[PDB]
């Protein structure tokens, strides 16, 4: 189990097109690799890593 | 306290929290967030304790 949390501030649609990092969290926090530093990332995933556009 | 801490050695189910205090539900979210911080702090620094987990 695995609590989480990503803070309140963007407008309800673009909540799906932070869900790009949720997995990379998961990862780094599975594997155990610290993502590589300064390094953003954004948009959105269609249940299978194919990506999406966001405006 | 809300039931006797050592009801069973062998438990294994979440030690859940009551909140209370007419809390308005930001403050219940980061309520949530501390308690499992803090659970979490415990373990990572006086693991053989396990108090919060099983009450």
């Amino acid at each position: 189990h695995i609590h989480l949390h990503v803070p309140e501030g963007a407008t309800p649609k673009d909540g799906p097109s932070a869900g790009c990092t949720i997995v990379t969290a998961l990862l780094s926090l599975a594997m155990g690799r610290p993502v590589r530093q300064n390094l953003a990332m954004t948009g959105e995933v269609s249940l299978t890593g194919k990506i999406l556009p966001v405006g | 306290l809300r039931r006797p801490q050592d009801k069973d050695a062998k438990g294994d189910k979440d030690g859940s929290l009551e909140v209370t205090g007419q809390l308005g539900e930001v403050m219940k979210e980061s309520a949530r967030i501390a308690y499992t911080f803090a659970r979490a702090f415990l373990m990572q620094h006086a693991p053989a304790n396990d108090y919060l987990v099983t009450s």
